[PDB]
């Protein structure tokens, strides 16, 4: 109200409204689902178009051979944050000959987003990110909020109507975690999960976007007729 | 190297050798010492190969941007000056570059000499490199404004040959160009070994050499 | 640009069937003066890596602190710091190699020659060299300074190529290293009798031996040597 | 005074075939009269069907290769996973080398692969970034020993057809990958005999449309 | 470059400057004009290190032309010479000084007088009836000391200048390829096309 | 953050005026009147000190008339402290020009430089403008005798006669009435004092409430002399013209 | 440094500071530009509220940027000096780097770019100035006349006016100026420029300034008497 | 007042949303992509008959293979065009090749959100970037001040955008020829424009693989307008 003019101002109840408004931009964004087993991690994203003449906005970005994320909210902010990850992943390789741990990648994103919430002049990031990866401690899935909060999860979803997919994964938890050494079945569970967040529209060939990373699987994105198999 | 270029009635001739040396060792038998900046602009290369390539290709970027901003081709005079100003930034830092900016613009054909010191000279005829003295000898005694395209191409070709023979650091092959108002025209790569014997027989020159 | 002041001489090392061995004497020379006799030039990093350093000691002490700080920093927000996300020899080496090359590129080098010896997570032997120029190389045997000239020839008689590594035992490798250290004591004027030896094995882990001495030395034949040519008495 | 440069010896050789290319190099690494390693790889697969070798000062060579590999990675990120063509890689490397015009990478660099028409390609660089496409190039320590041999045996220089006596040249027939590898091995065996910094081992990387293949051969260890 | 001469007569200033440009052991050009018009009634000749000469001259030219447009007024030769001197005195203590020696020949329209200023690369300014830079003065000043009068005509100034060039051509080891002569008077700047 | 307390000194009003410049001019309209009159053989500067005291040391006091160099002087209207900042900058600018070209700075060039500094404060920086209006009286060999004025907007104009400060509307009408082109300095002196005497808010115009100056070619032969009048000399010229 | 964003968008998609800068131009004295067949004429209003002015030394409304290009304006006088100075520096900088004088279109594009930069830079306000830039390109006999404004947009005009009551004089020019046959001579071009100003000016005495620019750097400013003769001839024909 | 980079309660940047309103006031610009080429057309919208309409440059060349049309505060586009031209030619310098249209568009869009308290506000202009490369063929992009860019088969921006976009919705199909696209741009421009469409107040342009980017002559466009009138009168 009087305390939402900038990010440097707490409200009387201890809230940061600019951060909460940035969080709101994620809810307006298109749905994306993340889930993993012990061998693989999968991202599934519902891409959004402007109209019938337009292309479908890309949702998934590659950060390294073993890591990547999906976005929901302001796409340019995702580009800035993914570019930062690319550099950090790359710094770890060039200097330490070491693949960047997914947990440490989350810590770096948290700290980058935090600086924008405490200083005057700047603004919080207006995007949420689901980071998947495979490192020395196996498969991983992270959820990034521009408040700075990063959370390691078995599965999750963000964006509009994401609560439906999140409930599904909460029921299916014991099943999909056990899908080891079977990438197609893990993707199926993700496609079935994101389907719980659909209304009116359904999953078409240029609508659906899928990514996967695993034990002997580099981070690869599937679009177009490559995802027709899963429709 | 040996390079030359001269204006005449039907445009400008550009001839260069193709040798590259690293001490007394011949590092390359065939190196391109001309850059096609645009269809109406050429640049010769003498001195440090890296310096010649980098800065003249950077000139081409800057000449290209000129066309986009102004909707018109850059003049030879302006192109040569951009390059001389580039040299003037790295003044005394150790660059080694000698080049002739050859082309055709609204004032007709244009030829400008430019070097690492920032020197920028307009003129009808120039020659750069370790063998420029040998080239000038043939050029000065045989040059006319009234030269035919055929005879002019031969003069530049013959002048490089003279240098390639005497100068140890010049040779390999001869690259010829002819610049007109419709643009530059490449007139091929000519091996000096074969060209020498041919010229000797046809012309009767190089009598002292046995063949 | 500097000059080295207090210096450490040869660091020698070699691979064997189950790991690596590395050794270095305990001397800190000040030109021709044998100034400091209790200097440890083998520095362990965790339980899987030993960094052996020769050259300027003040720069060695600086590097020693960088490695100590590296372990601290790796443990931060790392529940697997003593397990899957523990420091590897290849991480430690590449870090040092980055630092050395950066410093030489600023014309302010760390005046050292370093050998990183260790065993990787998968049981593979790690042995790689780096120096003040940022020059890196790996070989079944590695040595710095005088060791390169005198130790390598002896160690290469045991492991002449990659295929000799599985045939070489820890007893044979240690014996060769200890003999090399004796030869260096005979012939390197900036060496000492006292030295340290470290073994990093994929089964038995890190064994760090201190206060070792060169023994079984041959000097008796000196009594018979008289004059420099014609002198009999 | 601190000398930031050094000489790690070694010799490299790139030959461009009709539909293939090879990039060979010895595996010996040295300083002065000492051997550092008998097997220290010098030729690398950089991705996108491109092979590369930076011969001379190893520290600068490793740095350049590392930066080019990095340049390939960011080329994929920035341009929708587009393949980096051999000519594009060459021009990119020129700018990498010239970025240190006043404190050069002390290396003679060669890259090899295939052009966009499927034909064999070799590009040669000097330490400051001048480059050009070639058919044949030896670089490094024994470069002066090997190049004349390749002028004679690859481009058939000074070779004429018997009976004509200098009137008709030997025609420039293309060489197969098996024929090229023979010339490569004989080049390095000859260089090993008369050059002290050449020996120990020979590693060859062959590039075709099918991918990158490796071949290793022992050399004299003296 | 090498030889630049200047002489101030009754009603004009005459500048003579060599045509040669050498690079290595080869004379690249024998028709080079070592001068820039700073303003309609002010001419500056120059000589010094290669590249620096033209860059400095054109920089001065731009500054004076900028002043002329801003004020719609031509600076006096004295004012221009002082500006040039300051730039050179500023330059000599720079990281990389400009090694350029100049003569500034101008006609002051206010005072109706010709004026010649000699300035070296250190910023050493002197107003003279006749001047030179480098070794040129060693050969020519004895002739000028002898023959010069302040009431000389432009034609007599040119004749005395010819004698100076003839002496240079006889006693210098250096072939400077003749000179381009320019006259600065009340009507402006013009070039003597036959010399 | 800090934005909350920013007045924004460099913005347009909806009508296209610069608030601070307009309010600075309002400030200047309460300042003591300063008058400049240009004649064929010299220039006059006359100015009124604001409600003085008997205990003010007048002979060592200077609030209106300042010397920029030997050829150029200024009359001030507005904040004296603001004016001194600008005056010292102008003095330096004149010396820079003299060092560079070895000639005294032309009047307009000095005026333009100061006016450009004033302009800068109205367009960038976020600082309040200088609450000062100048009357420049000067001489050079190009245009001879010149009068200029500058105000906080950084706009300057040339004048034959002009007033700044209080009652300029009334003062300008009086000057426009009695001024003629063939006028001389002694006549201009009388006009300046008569105008002040009629426009003043004080009961009577006396020597202790005035600063006065002339720039004359009335110097021995072709040269210019600046005369800052002393208290006794102002008292004499007041009696001469018939005001006291 | 002072970084405050003064020029910003409003809910309706307007940048008020740029629009208020146009109001400053509306307040400024009228300026007019008319190009004939072989010339361009720049006319400028001088408000007669200011008498006792010294017209010798008072800043003239038309300013030479180079020997072949001129610039007049309407709006804040102090602001115009900054644009003029920048333009003059760029003109010499262009000659120095490219060895050709600027084209009129290039010079306009530069001045317009400066104005634009001041609409999206922190801590600065837009120029309260619109300019008319006229001249002839080197070795070209085609007349050039351009206009710029605070927003930074620019365009070429056969004839144009800016400043106070510009709406009225533009109305006059739109009906009087024929594109198929523009003022063939200098006289006709000046006459039309004076006529257009007489719709707005008040008195035709010292209130009208005229500057004729012809090809090959031939620029002259008409005197009071020369202009007065045009004013006399126009009204004598009008009495009919 | 309030921050320039402030979020609204709905999760949108106020300034970005307000710049979009400025673009709605701009003159109409239309782009249509086909397999024979991409056509770009614009409404010139001269404010007066004395304004020489040929000096209105709302269609612009970025490279030989990339063109660009603009709508909104067109003065803001000049620095964007300058950056695009620099990016295009610089990539040619570094990689000895043409730059991808998407990569060029991405480079332009990276400038968009570089505003705060960098430039002081977002751009008040939208761009239709049309081009061709070997990888993805003929492409049309819509670059907004939000930093977002969508690829389009056909797109209209400016004051008559939603009306034109609805028309492009019905008319566009994947088998359009270049000639058909040209007439279609002219048809829709004529529909949404206030004044009567002719060769002087409207401009056409195209990008083909062979000839590259070309702005159409007024004589060439005039014939296409006459061809349009006759075919509409044909039924
Ligand atoms: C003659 C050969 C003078 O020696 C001539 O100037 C050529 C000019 C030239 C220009 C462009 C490309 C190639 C050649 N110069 C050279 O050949 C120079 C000679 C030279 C050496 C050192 C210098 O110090 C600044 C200046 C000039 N040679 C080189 O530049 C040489 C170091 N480079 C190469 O040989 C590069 N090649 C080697 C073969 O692989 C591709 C790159
Ligand atoms: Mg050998």
């Amino acid at each position: 109200n009087n305390y939402d003019g900038d990010t440097v101002t707490f409200s009387p109840t201890g809230r940061l409204f600019q951060v909460e408004y940035a969080l709101e931009a994620i809810k307006q964004g298109s749905v994306t689902v993340g889930l993993r087993s012990n061998t693989h991690a999968v991202l599934v994203a519902l891409k959004r178009n402007a109209d019938e003449l337009s292309s479908y906005q890309k949702k998934i970005i590659k950060c390294d051979e073993h890591m990547g994320l999906s976005l929901a909210g302001l796409a340019p902010d995702a580009r800035v944050l993914s570019n930062y990850l690319r550099q950090q992943c790359n710094y770890s390789s060039l200097v330490f000959n070491r693949k960047l741990a997914v947990e440490r990648a989350g810590h770096l994103l948290c700290d980058k987003a935090q600086k924008n919430t405490q200083s005057y002049g700047g603004r919080p990031y207006g995007v949420g990110l689901l980071i998947i990866g495979y490192d020395k401690s196996g498969a991983h899935l992270l959820e990034f909020q521009p408040s700075g909060n990063v959370t390691e999860l078995y599965g999750t979803a963000i964006g509009a109507r994401s609560q439906g997919a999140k409930t599904y994964l909460e029921r299916t938890l014991d099943t999909f975690i056990k899908i080891d050494g079977n990438p197609d079945e893990l993707i199926k569970a993700g496609v079935e999960a994101i389907s719980q967040s659909l209304r009116d529209e359904s999953l078409t060939v240029d609508n659906l976007s899928i990514a996967i990373v695993g034990k002997d699987t580099p981070f690869t994105i599937y679009d177009g007729e490559a995802v027709a198999k899963y429709i | 190297t040996t390079t030359l270029a001269f204006k005449f009635q039907h445009g400008v001739i550009v001839a260069v050798d193709s040798r590259a040396t690293a001490g007394s060792y011949i590092s390359s038998l065939r190196m391109n010492k001309v850059i096609e900046i645009n269809p109406y602009l050429l640049g010769t290369m003498s001195g440090c190969a890296a310096d010649c390539q980098y800065w003249e290709r950077l000139l081409a970027k800057e000449c290209r941007l000129y066309y986009l901003r102004n909707g018109e081709r850059i003049s030879v005079s302006a192109a040569s000056k951009l390059l001389s100003n580039m040299m003037l930034q790295y003044r005394g830092m150790g660059l080694s570059m000698g080049s002739m900016i050859c082309g055709w613009d609204k004032k007709g054909p244009g030829l400008y000499y430019v070097d690492d010191n920032g020197t920028r000279l307009s003129g009808q005829m120039f020659s750069t490199g370790s063998g420029n003295t040998y080239a000038y000898g043939v050029l000065d005694s045989n040059y006319k404004w009234d030269l035919s395209v055929e005879d002019a191409l031969y003069l530049g070709k013959r002048s490089i040959l003279a240098a390639a023979h005497r100068d140890a650091y010049s040779g390999g092959s001869v690259n010829l160009y002819h610049v007109t108002e419709d643009g530059w025209i490449y007139h091929g790569n000519h091996d000096v070994g074969e060209l020498f014997w041919k010229v000797k027989e046809e012309e009767g020159s190089f009598n002292n050499v046995i063949g | 640009t500097q000059q080295p002041i207090v210096t450490g001489t040869s660091v020698i090392s070699m691979k064997y069937d189950n790991g690596v061995i590395i050794a270095a004497d305990n001397l800190g020379s000040y030109g021709s003066l044998l100034r400091f006799n209790g200097v440890e030039r083998l520095i362990p990093v965790g339980d899987n890596t030993v960094v052996g350093i020769s050259g300027d000691i003040s720069d060695m002490q600086h590097i020693e602190r960088l490695l100590k700080d590296l372990v601290t920093e790796n443990a931060y927000d790392n529940p697997l710091a003593d397990a899957e996300e523990a420091l590897e020899p290849s991480y430690i080496f590449e870090y040092l190699a980055t630092v050395m090359y950066q410093r030489r590129s600023k014309m302010n080098p760390l005046w050292n020659a370093i050998i990183v010896a260790g065993v990787q997570s998968n049981g593979d032997q790690f042995l790689r060299y780096v120096n003040l120029l940022g020059v890196t190389y790996s070989s079944p045997t590695l040595a710095t300074g005088f060791g390169a000239h005198m130790a390598n020839p002896l160690l290469r008689k045991v492991v002449d190529r990659e295929s000799d590594i599985p045939k070489t035992t820890v007893q044979v490798a240690e014996e060769a290293i200890v003999n090399a250290m004796r030869v260096l004591y005979y012939r390197d004027a900036r060496s000492s009798r006292n030295f340290s030896l470290a073994i990093i094995d994929k089964n038995t882990g890190l064994t760090f031996k201190k206060n070792l001495q060169v023994e079984n030395m041959k000097w008796d034949f000196a009594k018979d040597i008289k004059g420099y040519g014609t002198q009999k008495i | 005074q601190f000398n930031p440069y050094g000489d790690n010896g070694g010799t490299i050789l790139g030959i461009a075939g009709e539909d293939f290319a090879v990039l060979a190099g010895d595996t010996r690494n040295i300083t002065d009269y000492s051997i550092n390693s008998r097997y220290e790889p010098k030729v690398f697969d950089c991705g996108d069907n491109i092979v590369m070798s930076a011969n001379g000062f190893a520290a600068d060579g490793d740095a350049l290769v590392k930066r080019f590999k990095n340049s390939v990675k960011w080329y994929h990120f920035d341009h929708n996973d587009k393949k980096l063509s051999i000519n594009s890689a060459a021009r990119n490397i020129q700018h990498l080398l010239y970025s240190r015009r006043f404190f050069p990478y002390y290396v003679y660099n060669i890259i090899a692969g295939l052009d966009e028409d499927g034909k064999g390609a070799v590009y040669s660089f000097d330490p400051v970034g001048s480059y050009q496409r070639e058919q044949c190039r030896a670089g490094g320590a024994a470069a002066s020993l090997i190049m004349p041999f390749l002028d004679n045996q690859v481009n058939f220089k000074n070779q004429y057809e018997p009976g004509t006596n200098g009137k008709v040249k030997k025609p420039l027939k293309y060489l197969s990958v098996e024929e090229v590898i023979k010339l490569v091995r004989d080049s390095f065996t000859s260089a090993t005999e008369r050059h002290i910094q050449v020996g120990d081992g020979l590693e060859i990387l062959i590039v075709t449309k099918d991918g990158v293949r490796k071949e290793f051969y022992e050399l004299k260890r003296d | 470059m090498d030889i630049i001469l200047g002489i101030r007569v009754q009603d004009s200033v005459i500048l003579a400057s060599s045509k040669a440009v050498t690079r290595g052991i080869s004379v690249l050009k024998d028709s080079d004009d070592k001068t820039r018009q700073l303003s309609p009634h002010t001419l500056m000749s120059f000589a010094g290190e290669a590249g620096d000469t033209v860059q400095f001259a054109e920089y001065i030219q731009a500054n004076i032309q900028l002043y002329s447009i801003r004020e719609d007024y031509e600076l006096s030769p004295q004012a221009v010479s002082s500006f040039v001197r300051q730039e050179l005195a500023k330059s000599i203590r720079s990281r990389r000084p400009y090694q350029v020696n100049v003569l500034i020949g101008g006609y002051d329209k206010k005072k109706n007088k010709p004026e010649l200023y000699q300035i070296d690369y250190l910023g050493t300014k002197v107003e003279l009836p006749y001047g030179a830079h480098g070794y040129s003065g060693f050969y020519t000043f004895s002739l000028l000391d002898h023959h010069y009068r302040p009431d000389m005509t432009t034609e007599e100034g040119l004749d005395l200048l010819k004698l100076c060039v003839q002496e240079l051509e006889k006693r210098m080891p250096m072939d400077f390829k003749g000179v381009i002569v320019k006259i600065v008077d009340k009507d402006g700047i013009r070039q003597v096309d036959d010399f | 953050g800090s934005r909350r307390y920013d007045s924004r000194t460099t913005i347009f009003s909806p009508e296209g005026r610069l608030y601070q410049v307009e309010y600075a001019l309002e400030s200047i309209s309460h300042a003591g009147t300063a008058i400049g009159i240009m004649a064929s053989d010299g220039i006059v500067l006359a100015a009124e000190r604001k409600v003085t005291s008997t205990l003010l040391e007048q002979d060592t006091s200077t609030e209106k008339l300042y010397k920029l160099n030997d050829k150029i002087a200024v009359a001030v209207a507005g904040l004296t402290a603001d004016a001194e900042i600008l005056i010292n900058t102008a003095r330096i600018h004149a010396q820079n020009y003299l060092k560079t070209y070895n000639e005294d700075i032309p009047v307009e060039i000095l005026v333009r430089r100061l006016s450009d500094i004033k302009q800068g404060y109205t367009q960038h920086g976020g600082l309040r403008p200088f609450g000062v209006s100048f009357i420049y009286a000067g001489y050079d060999d190009r245009y001879g005798y010149q009068l200029y004025t500058s105000n906080p907007s950084g706009n300057y104009t040339g004048w034959k006669a002009i007033s700044v400060g209080a009652n300029t509307s009334a003062a300008q009408t009086l000057l426009q009435m009695d001024y003629k082109d063939d006028m001389k300095v002694d006549d201009a002196i009388e006009l300046a004092l008569k105008t002040l005497s009629k426009t003043t808010d004080s009961s009577a115009l006396t020597y202790d409430r005035l600063e006065f100056a002339t720039i004359r070619k009335g110097a021995n032969d072709g040269e210019v002399y600046q005369k800052i009048f002393k208290p006794q000399e102002i008292k004499d010229i007041l009696v001469k013209t018939g005001i006291t | 440094g002072y970084d405050r964003a003064l020029s910003i968008f409003s809910p309706d998609g307007h940048i008020f500071q740029v629009e208020y800068a146009l109001e400053a131009v509306k307040r400024g004295t009228c300026a007019v530009g008319v190009k004939g067949k072989n010339c361009v004429v720049l006319g400028c209003e001088r408000r007669s509220t200011l008498k006792l002015q010294d017209t010798r030394i008072t800043p003239s409304k038309v300013s030479k940027i180079d020997s072949h290009v001129v610039l007049s304006f309407s709006g804040l006088n102090a602001d115009s000096r900054i644009l003029i100075e920048k333009a003059r520096v760029e003109a010499q900088s262009h000659r120095l780097t490219l060895e050709d004088p600027v084209t009129v279109e290039y010079l306009t594009r530069y001045v317009a770019g400066v104005q634009q930069r001041y609409t999206q830079s922190g801590g600065v306000r837009p120029f309260g100035v619109s300019t008319l830039i006229a001249g002839f390109d080197p070795r070209d006999d085609e007349p050039k006349l351009y206009q710029t404004e605070p927003s930074g947009i620019y365009s070429s005009w056969s004839a144009q006016t800016i400043g106070r009551n510009s709406k009225t004089v533009r109305e006059f020019l739109e009906k009087n100026y024929d594109r198929k046959e523009p003022p063939a001579t200098v006289e006709e071009c000046v006459k039309l420029t004076v006529r257009s100003l007489l719709e707005v000016v008040q008195t035709g005495a010292k209130n009208i300034e005229i500057t004729v620019v012809k090809p090959d750097s031939d620029i002259v400013a008409l005197s009071s008497e020369e202009i007065n003769q045009y004013v006399t001839q126009i009204e004598q024909e009008k009495q009919e | 007042d309030r921050g320039v980079s402030t979020f609204s309660p709905e999760g949108r940047l106020f300034q970005v949303e307000y710049s979009l309103e400025a673009i709605k006031l701009g003159s109409t610009a239309i782009g249509i992509a086909t397999k024979e080429g991409v056509v770009l057309g614009v409404e010139k919208r001269a404010t007066s008959p004395l304004l020489e309409s040929d000096s209105i440059e709302k269609i612009v060349e970025i490279d030989r293979h990339i063109g660009c049309a603009m709508s909104g505060l067109t003065a803001d586009a000049r620095s964007m065009i300058e950056h695009a031209r620099t990016a295009a030619v610089t990539h040619n310098l570094y990689y000895d090749e043409d730059i991808n249209v998407e990569s060029l568009t991405q480079s332009v869009c990276d400038l968009a959100l570089r505003f705060g308290e960098l430039m002081s506000r977002p751009f008040g202009v939208a761009l239709l970037i049309a081009g061709h490369d070997a990888d993805d063929g003929y492409q049309l992009f819509h670059a907004e001040p939000s930093g977002t860019f969508y690829r389009y088969n056909a797109k209209a921006i400016g004051s008559g955008s939603e009306g034109a976009q609805a028309e492009l919705l019905n008319e566009w199909h994947s088998s359009l020829t270049l000639k058909e696209a040209e007439l279609l741009v002219l048809k829709i421009l004529k529909q949404v424009m206030e004044e009567k469409l002719d060769e002087n107040n409207a401009q056409l342009s195209c990008i083909t693989k062979q000839d590259g980017f070309k702005i159409y002559d007024n004589e060439k466009t005039a014939e296409l307008i006459k061809e349009l009138k006759e075919k509409e009168a044909a039924e």
